């Protein structure tokens, strides 16, 4: 969607794998900046906003 | 601004208390492997201020 349309997405309930997305260089740019990306796949939280 | 003033910012484990690293190599920041390379997760640990 547009800029200023954005889609928001909410996950919750299930399993998430970030290495898989964490090891991916199609992607240029990839800036954590509550954690560490490294140890995303540890420490969890109730819910995600997309 | 003075930038001579620099520290390290990552480093593979801690360091023991009363010792010195002079060690200034790049970094891998993931599974990437470096090979004196950098590029992605490959950084300089020293920076200024």
């Amino acid at each position: 969607a547009s800029v200023y349309a954005w889609n928001r997405k909410r996950i919750s309930n299930c399993v998430a794998d970030y290495s898989v997305l964490y090891n991916s260089a199609s992607f240029s740019t990839f800036k954590c900046y509550g954690v560490s990306p490294t140890k995303l796949n540890d420490l969890c939280f109730t819910n995600v906003y997309a | 601004g003075n930038y001579n003033y620099r520290y390290r910012l990552f480093r593979k484990s801690n360091l023991k208390p009363f010792e010195r690293d002079i060690s200034t190599e790049i970094y891998q920041a993931g599974s990437k492997p470096c090979n004196g390379v950098e590029g992605f997760n490959c950084y300089f640990p020293l920076q200024s201020y």
